[PDB]
């Protein structure tokens, strides 16, 4: 997780920027082997989201999520599909077997003149005791 | 290194 | 003589300090910066301030100021060569030496500092023989360390025993104006790769002028080399005697030594250049480039780049071979040509326009540097005759070498 | 008379120069400098104003954001200090928790509510209300 | 938080206690006031981690001033591990021992010092060595006191040169601390001794037994000679801080070799291919060797005197190399590279480098002076840069103009022709006050002398001190060279400095001239007519007196100042 | 082509500034190629990243001319950029903004007010004075229309016009006749600061626009009066801004009237009574209501009240109204003088203080304090003050000392004794330029040479590197040579007059680098009056004009020279012309 580290505050500030509440195609980078987030990957960078810092008790939203997973794709070579939560009732728990971050509910002149939502919570066990196997059993056999 | 090497003698007595 | 080495960012504030004598406060390094805005933007930048009686020697890197603090008349050269080292043995331990580099890395890097100088007296700064003790995954000093020979530990043992040579041609030129040749030296770097079995000593010989005169084949070819500078390995009271490039080399890639002489034959290719600057209108560069090397060689990728006028606009390039891109971020373009041979002579057309509007101020007068490269080819005509490796164990090494020629500095004055 | 309006930054960027008068722009890059320079070398006590070269030059913080003016000596100084905040009401009035990125970012209104605010170094309309009123309407006609 | 971190600190687990100093030291990384935690971390500095044993090295090093009394609770733990059987851990005691500066410590550490001194390892005894030095530049008498002098003495009798450097390195600062009472120069034989451990040690070594040689004299020929032949293979070394040091040494015993031997000439063929070799270096370490070339052919002009295409500025080069190798164009500037010179210096006036271009200008004005040969050709090269009408081109110009004129007065009465039209609207006084003496001086082949004047006797009550003398000086000039067309001048111009002036000087020379004028003006063409004699050049070579005592300083900042080493340091 | 917003934000990714003129001149190169294009699609969003590379200081000079086509657009957002970087790109000095008049002329007739506001925002802001020439009657066309959203925008444009061109405001006195009844208050700001403007040029104005001062003290007290508006009101304050506005008005109005003044003098009593002064509001209006009092022919019972006004604000913490305060005294000095004088504490209190601009009012207040009383007692204050200023304020003081100290000297010695100290401490910091005034006045003295010479003598045996102090002994030592060394032809019992080291001193100052040449225009100066002023060791001093005859300086080269036959062929002729210099004014 060396070349996550340049863009930690880089696409983190992207992320803020984006709003928690041409182009055509998808290109792939030439000769790098590609994987899902594995495992032990998953523990590697739920400890480095653990330890690098700025990431926990944030306003987690998908825009930024899609932000992350693809930059995810283009400088580590993951699939981008494995930050995936469970739905809307209950607790937003990740079908990602090894990601330990569960996820609870909680510029200014772009404001008009007169005037006429999730977050992370570490959870060590999501690694083995998969809870959104819990929420989903008939999906993951 | 895409150029390639050329081999030396060792003594040239 | 160091007192108090610090190491700065772009914007001033110290990515890491460390002193040796306390006789230079730690404090005063947040007065360099504002001197240093100072002595810029009067023009008066100089690599040594002076905050009343403390001397501030420093070096920039990418990022980083490397300022070494002292306030006697210490040793400037004694400081500034550390200086550089220091830059050497990061970029020996960290590939990449920005900020990035030191506040993961300050295990290390504090280790280093205490290591490498005590008082500000250099010591030991040969990285490779410091990976042995100071490592970022500790035993006793190596005998290397103590040893008087200190680049190379024994025990390096191998499977294969190759002998890795890179004689290194940098063509140096400075054509004026008016197309006369200023300064065209040579400056040749042969550097090697060593990967050997234990602690062999080398022993070199080139077609050298004078160890052909004195051996009394001072009519054959030989290169004529005005100064070198060797390695510290090169035993040079023995080279002093009799041309006699005797070493223990250390283990892996290191430049043994560095030849300079001049050269009065032709550059291995002539510029041609032409500036139609109109006034308001427009520019028009039809220029050429002729190889006057051998037609057995080729230069491999070579980029002209051409200072165009900093507004100039609309591009147009009729080339023969060979694609300009037009930078205007260094205002300037590059016709690239990939395979050029000796012998060949391609033109280039170009043609911007000019703003009817004048601008407000100067710009100055860049010469045109090319990036050639010529593989195979000694220029200076050098030689590599033999490496003999010595042994106690005793092996048959494998010797190899390539010829690379290309550009020092390049320059040539334009109109 | 405002001479002239800087905003730079807590790093001295600027974010806005509004010559009311007329001096070369190596003058421009002269002056500019000197003044950033002098007002992030002044501390927080220091009375909001600087006697500079025959401007009683206003300076006012309210933000990582710096402010700037140069008014003539014989005219008002914490009405001057006004102007600034009356103008700091309409960047609030106009944006509402008005903030540092879109003056980065969307300045260019900012110089047209200092159009519709201050033309000739002097104050058009008095009122906070009519002038984000009018900008709204040459925003409304687009 | 910082007591949580102190909770961590006074914990019994060492994964507790290791990353708690990690993470103070990197709170003195980013710079914080970690001082009020300093005995604690005290308490987990005796651990069996040797990586560990370094970080409360560098805290107790950078908190010793400001913790000085508590500072009393490390002693004991030196001299523990000044006696663990690695050498790693005992030098990096004896290094982290010297460096504190507590007068409450030093004292109590002479021991395992002196311990350390007679120690096995050559790691820990070249650590040991400097550690004297600390000691005596943190207290010097005490060295004496405990007689670590002679020590360090027999360390120079010791092998492996790295060791004997280290000692020379902290002798030759010793004896700089010292008022030289007990010179510790010692004989030609130990000299043959570290010539013999030339070879051997690093290159850092290498340096610093170069720089005990700084010191000593040879007396005979052949013993400058013998040790200068072994000071000459270090001249292909790729430091060139080796090379400096070598040349040093050699500018300063070339005084004693004969110059009827061929050594002498001998020396002088084998220092030039080296000092050329310096400029293709790093440009601060050019600028280095810039400043010490400067004070090299100040001394012996002989050497280089065969190369200037090396001293050609490059486009990329910095502006504190570009002006020093300007000035080294003069310091070699001859008749045989006259052309080379003034074409290349042509070059640099067309630079948007002002200060550059203000030094070329210069440039070509002291090359006027030190070879009256192209003398007609340097001024032929400035009014084509007057004819650029770039004004600080111009404006430096006129004032060369002058001091060609003050220099060769002669036969440039050519040139005012054309600098008659110069476009005197001029507006740098330094220049115009150089056009009125150009105009005044010469003002018989500018005819119409009297008229352009009218136009600088417009503004004139403010003006200047020199411009408006120079008024003064021209028109008394002019009018003493033509009374005709002028005589109405030679009286407004005393209407105006002597009555509505208040400059005193202007005033002096104003009542002066006027009643010169009044008393004998056929006089006044002995009086200020006069036949000035030859201008006495500034010689800006540097004093023998003060050049030779910085021959002994080459590499140090006594030269990069060219100044004596007294003159800069407090 | 990109976006604004999207440049900015690669420029804000920018570290190195020279990685930023990377990514400038990356986008600079597309903008000079749309232009090349005559783009007109781009062309708003081109200029404007243009704009932002001129605010970051780039050279944007090529654009100028796409910016006279925005003008010369149709779109109204096109001239809203146009009419913006005409603002920027372009001055009275670019010479190419001339284009702009027919333009601004065509749009001073366009039907959008907002265009026409946008014309008249950029005539107002930057309007060449030939460009104020050719456009004057349409904006007085525009100051005769009823559009209020442009009769406060023509208003500011005739002050600029006016400004730009002095002598064009008589056919703008018939465009201000009898528009002070504007229901709008920010027209009638506009025309306040016009009629600020008007009266503020000519002085023949000034009779038909003293007439209207009644009808605006009831609109000022209707100001007051309405003391509430949901607009214009900042702090329980309504419209602060107009009604300093008409105290300027009415500050330069009855400045030597007397029945304006009168006519005035109510609201004055009204409103230095009847402010809030909690706010910074209040205050400004307070501060110009202080200075609206001092300079009309007021009542005295303003004034007095208006010192008590000023002692409390002298005593409010604020460092801004501690300057609102020192200047306002800085103001009023000559005017009621003396109630300044009983606040002489407080001004040496602001002596102490710890800003600039405090420490710099009251310095100057200080030397506009010294009357012929506080003369002996306030300089040793000042004196010491010299000492405890800032090298900036040496610089400033040791001038502002020697300013006052020639106007009200109670002795010409203790004229002399303050003088000789200040040179003696300020050196560097003392102004070349007073040295002939200090010249002057001891020469303007008589009295005291022998007195003034040795005293001269004795420091700059002390040094000579402080150039202003050795530029002013040498002139002495030349003219009043014979009361330094006197009667000593030969050699007496010692005295500390020794007619050799008095030589030597000159001497030791032209071989001595720190020299101003001016030093040494003076020292040869000297020199060569000796050999007359002193008639005992003369022809030692022609070997110094002598061997200066080959000297690197030019006219020290002709100084030395053109004296030295006066030494070799006239040496009857060297006293013929060495009389003392006359004694001016």
């Amino acid at each position: 997780s060396k070349s996550s580290v340049i863009g930690w505050p880089a696409v983190r500030e992207r992320m803020r920027r984006a709003e928690p509440a041409e182009e055509v195609g998808f290109p792939v980078t030439p000769q790098v082997p590609l994987r899902p987030m594995t495992y032990k990957a998953a523990v590697d960078l739920s400890h480095f989201l653990k330890e690098k810092g700025g990431l926990e008790g944030l306003i987690h939203s998908q825009r930024r999520q899609d932000i992350l997973d693809l930059w995810i794709y283009h400088t580590q070579g993951y699939f981008p599909d494995w930050q995936n939560y469970t739905p809307g009732p209950g607790v937003r728990y990740p079908l990602t077997f090894g990601w330990c971050y569960k996820l609870v509910p909680v510029k200014g002149e772009n404001t008009s003149l007169l005037h006429p939502v999730l977050e992370w919570r570490f959870d060590s066990r999501l690694a083995f005791h998969h809870v959104a196997r819990e929420l989903h059993p008939e999906y993951f056999k | 290194t895409s150029y390639d090497y050329c081999r030396v003698p060792m003594e040239d007595g | 003589s160091a007192s108090a080495v610090y190491v700065l960012d772009l914007k001033g504030k110290v990515l890491i300090c460390r002193n040796y004598r306390g006789d230079v406060d730690m404090s005063e390094v947040e007065h360099f910066m504002p001197i240093l805005m100072e002595k810029e933007e009067e023009g008066m930048l100089s690599p040594i301030l002076a905050h009343g009686g403390v001397r501030f020697m420093w070096i920039k890197h990418n990022n980083l100021y490397l300022v070494a603090t002292s306030k006697k008349n210490a040793c400037v050269s004694l400081v500034f060569s550390f200086l550089y080292k220091v830059v050497q043995v990061f970029s020996e331990y960290f590939k990449e030496l920005e900020e990035e580099s030191i506040r993961d890395n300050f295990v290390i890097i504090y280790e280093l500092l205490d290591e490498l100088m005590d008082f500000g007296y250099p010591q030991t700064t040969d990285s490779k023989i410091l990976q042995e003790y100071i490592t970022q995954e500790a035993p006793r000093p190596p005998a290397t360390v103590t040893n008087a020979v200190s680049w190379r530990s024994e025990g390096i043992k191998y499977r294969k025993n190759e002998v890795f040579l890179d004689v290194i041609e940098a063509v140096n030129l400075l054509v004026s104006a008016n197309g006369n040749v200023l300064r065209s030296e040579i400056v040749g770097s042969i550097k090697m790769r060593v990967f050997l079995s234990g602690m062999p000593e080398l022993r070199l010989g080139l077609n050298d002028k004078v160890l052909f005169d004195n051996t009394g084949r001072g009519k054959s070819k030989s290169v004529e080399l005005e100064d070198v500078k060797f390695h510290q390995c090169v035993r040079l009271s023995r080279f002093e005697n009799d041309r006699t490039i005797s070493f223990i080399p250390p283990d892996g890639e290191f430049e043994l030594m560095s030849y300079r002489l001049n050269t009065h034959v032709k550059p291995l290719i002539w510029i041609e250049s032409v500036i139609e600057k109109h006034s308001h209108s427009r520019i028009e560069y039809m220029v050429k480039a002729k190889s006057q090397f051998k037609r057995r060689s080729t230069a491999n990728n070579v980029e002209i780049h051409i200072p165009v006028p900093n507004d100039a606009d609309s591009p147009k390039f009729k080339t023969t071979v060979g694609s300009v891109k037009w930078v205007p971020e260094n205002s300037e373009i590059v016709w690239s040509v990939k395979s050029f041979p000796g012998g060949k002579e391609y033109l280039m057309r170009a043609h911007f326009g000019l703003p009817s509007v004048e601008a407000e101020d100067k710009e100055g007068k860049p010469p045109i540097s090319v990036k050639f490269e010529i593989p195979y080819f000694t220029t200076s005509g050098i030689q590599v005759r033999y490496l003999k490796i010595i042994e106690k164990s005793g092996y048959q090494a494998l010797p190899w070498v390539r010829y690379i020629t290309q550009n020092g500095d390049y320059q040539l004055r334009t109109q | 008379m405002i001479h002239f309006i800087l905003l730079f930054s807590r790093q001295g960027k600027l974010r806005l120069q509004k010559w009311y008068i007329t001096l070369p722009d190596k003058e421009r890059k002269k002056i500019t400098r000197e003044i950033v320079q002098i007002i992030l070398s002044r501390g927080h006590r220091t009375s909001s104003f600087v006697d500079w070269k025959e401007l009683k030059l206003v300076y006012k913080r309210y933000a990582s954001l710096y402010f700037c003016c140069a008014i003539e000596n014989q005219d008002n100084e914490l009405l001057t200090l006004e102007i600034v905040h009356r103008y700091v009401e309409l960047l609030d009035k106009y944006f509402g928790n008005v903030c540092e990125l879109d003056i980065i970012f969307n300045f260019e209104k900012a110089y047209f509510i200092l159009d519709e605010f201050i033309i000739g170094g002097e104050i058009q309309e008095t009122s906070k209300k009519i002038a984000v009123k009018a900008i709204e309407d040459s925003d409304m006609l687009q | 938080e910082i007591f949580e971190l102190k909770a961590e600190l006074n914990s019994d687990k060492k994964e507790k206690k290791k990353e708690a100093v990690k993470k103070v030291i990197a709170s003195m990384t980013v710079g914080k006031d970690v001082s009020a935690l300093f005995p604690d971390v005290v308490n987990c500095m005796q651990t069996d981690n040797l990586e560990l044993k370094k970080l409360v090295y560098l805290y107790l090093m950078n908190y010793a001033k400001s913790q000085p009394d508590m500072a009393i609770m490390a002693v004991n733990t030196f001299v523990k591990d000044c006696e663990d059987p690695n050498p790693l851990i005992r030098a990096l005691a004896v290094r982290t021992m010297g460096c504190i500066r507590v007068d409450k410590i030093t004292e109590y550490l002479c021991e395992p010092l002196r311990k350390c001194l007679k120690d096995e390892d050559p790691y820990v005894r070249k650590t040991a060595a400097v550690c004297v030095a600390k000691l005596h530049d943190i207290n010097a008498q005490l060295v004496e006191d405990q007689g670590f002098l002679d020590t360090l003495k027999d360390l120079i009798s010791d092998s492996n040169p790295m060791v004997v450097a280290n000692a020379v390195a902290a002798l030759s600062e010793i004896a700089e601390s010292h008022p030289s009472s007990n010179l510790l120069d010692l004989n030609p034989q130990s000299i043959n001794k570290l010539l013999t451990a030339l070879n051997e040690c690093t290159e850092w070594g290498q340096i610093f037994i170069l720089d005990c040689l700084a010191n000593y004299m040879p007396k005979d020929d052949r013993e400058a000679q013998s040790i200068c032949e072994r000071v000459t293979p270090r001249l292909s070394h790729a430091n060139s801080a080796v090379v400096l040091s070598a040349v040093k040494v050699l500018m300063k015993f070339m005084e004693m070799l004969s110059k009827d031997l061929d050594y002498y000439g001998t020396l002088l063929k084998k220092l030039a291919p080296p000092l050329v070799t310096l400029l293709s270096a790093e440009p601060e370490l050019q600028y280095v060797a810039l400043r010490n070339i400067n004070l090299i052919v100040q001394k012996r002009p002989e050497i280089l005197k065969h190369e200037m295409k090396v001293f050609f500025v490059k486009y990329n080069d910095p502006i504190y190399v570009k002006l020093e190798k300007l000035d080294i164009m003069i310091r070699l500037a001859s008749q045989a590279n006259i052309a080379q010179v003034l074409a290349e210096l042509r070059e640099y006036a067309t630079e948007v480098d002002v200060d550059f271009v203000r030094k070329a200008v210069r440039a070509i004005g002291r090359c006027a002076i030190k070879v009256e040969q192209s003398a007609e050709r340097c001024v032929s090269t400035l009014l084509d840069l007057i004819q650029t009408k770039v004004n600080y081109v111009v404006q430096e110009a006129i004032v060369v103009i002058k001091d060609i004129f003050r220099k060769y007065p002669n036969k440039y009465e050519s040139v005012i022709a054309t600098l008659c039209e110069n476009l005197d609207s001029l507006d740098e006084p330094e220049a115009r006050a150089a056009m009125i003496w150009i105009v005044g001086e010469y003002a018989e082949r500018i005819d119409n002398a009297d008229e352009l004047l009218e136009s600088f006797l417009e503004g004139f009550h403010d003006k200047s001190t020199q411009v408006q003398l120079q008024l003064l000086t021209a028109i008394v000039k002019l009018f003493l060279k033509k009374p005709t067309e002028t005589q109405e001048l030679v009286q407004q111009v005393l209407s105006l400095a002597t009555q509505d002036s208040d400059n005193p000087d202007l005033r002096d020379r104003g009542y002066i001239y006027w009643r010169l004028l009044s008393t004998d003006p056929v006089a006044a063409k002995e009086v200020v007519l006069a036949e000035k004699p030859l201008i006495s050049e500034e010689t800006d070579l540097i004093e023998p007196t003060l050049l030779d005592e910085l021959i002994c300083y080459i590499g140090t900042l006594a030269s990069v100042y060219h100044k004596p080493p007294s003159a800069f340091v407090e | 082509p990109i976006r604004l917003r999207e440049l900015i934000r690669t420029i804000r990714t920018a570290r190195t500034q020279a990685e930023e003129r990377e990514m400038i001149q990356k986008e600079c190169a597309a903008i000079r190629s749309s232009f090349r294009e005559e783009d007109n699609t781009y062309r708003c969003r081109n200029v404007a990243k243009l704009l932002y590379m001129h605010m970051l200081g780039y050279p944007a000079h090529f654009g100028q001319l796409e910016c006279l086509k925005l003008i010369a657009s149709q779109k109204f957002t096109d001239k809203r950029i146009g009419y913006l970087g005409a603002m920027l790109l372009l001055d009275e000095r670019q010479d190419v903004h001339l284009l702009m008049t027919n333009c601004i002329k065509n749009d001073l007739n366009h039907s959008t007010q907002f265009v026409q506001g946008l014309a008249l925002c950029t005539l107002g802001c930057m309007g060449s004075s030939e460009m104020c020439r050719d456009l004057a009657g349409e904006v007085e066309k525009l100051l005769k229309t009823s559009n209020s959203y442009l009769r406060k925008k023509a208003a500011l444009c005739a002050v600029h016009v006016i400004r730009k061109v002095p002598e064009l405001m008589e056919m703008f006195l018939p465009a201000t006749k009898n528009l002070l009844n504007e229901k709008n208050h920010g027209v009638l700001h506009t025309s306040v600061v016009l009629l600020t403007e008007m009266c503020e040029r000519s002085p023949d104005m000034l009779a038909h626009f003293r007439k209207l001062v009644p009808q605006l003290v009831r609109i000022l007290k209707n100001l007051i009066m309405s003391g509430y508006s949901p607009e214009h009101d900042v702090s329980g304050i309504s419209d602060p801004f107009l009604q300093v506005r008409i105290l300027r008005l009415l500050r330069i109005l009855g400045r030597n009237d007397d029945d304006s003044s009168e006519a005035m003098n109510d609201i004055l009593a009204q409103v230095a009574t009847n402010t809030e002064t909690s706010k910074n509001v209040g205050n400004a209006i307070l501060y110009e209501t202080v200075l609206t009092i001092m300079d009309i022919k007021s009542e005295s019972g303003l004034r007095v009240l208006a010192i008590n006004i000023l002692g409390r604000f002298l005593l409010n913490n604020d460092k801004n109204i501690r300057y609102v305060a020192l200047t306002s005294l800085l103001k009023t000095v000559q005017t009621d003088h003396n109630a300044v004088q009983r606040h002489r504490s407080t001004i040496v209190d602001c002596l102490k203080d710890l800003d600039v601009s405090i420490k710099r009012r009251a310095m100057e207040l200080s030397f506009a304090l010294v009357n012929g009383n506080n003369i002996r007692g306030m300089m040793k204050e000042l004196l010491y003050f010299l000492d405890s200023c800032e090298p900036e304020f040496k610089a400033d003081c040791a001038s502002g000392i020697f300013l006052a100290a020639e106007k009200y000297a109670p002795s010409k010695r203790w004229h002399i004794d303050t003088i000789m100290r200040v040179l003696t401490t300020a050196g560097s910091y003392v102004r070349d330029d007073a040295v002939p005034n200090l010249i002057q006045l001891i020469t303007n003295s008589v009295e005291m040479h022998a007195y003034t010479v040795q005293r001269l003598y004795k420091a700059i045996l002390g040094d000579y590197s402080q150039q202003p102090l050795v530029q002013v002994a040498a002139w002495c030592i030349g003219e009043y040579g014979d009361l330094l060394v006197s009667g000593q032809c030969e050699e007496e019992e010692p005295i500390q007059v020794t007619e050799d080291e008095v030589l030597d001193i000159l001497e030791s100052v032209l071989i001595s680098n720190m020299s101003t040449s001016v030093t040494r225009g003076y020292a040869l100066t000297a020199i060569m009056k000796l050999s007359t002023r002193f008639t005992c060791t003369v022809n030692r001093i022609k070997k110094v004009v002598s061997i200066y005859g080959s000297s690197i300086d030019v006219e020290l080269q002709q100084r030395a020279v053109e004296y030295n036959a006066l030494f070799k062929k006239y040496d009857h002729m060297r006293s013929a012309l060495l009389e003392r210099m006359p004694v001016m004014e």
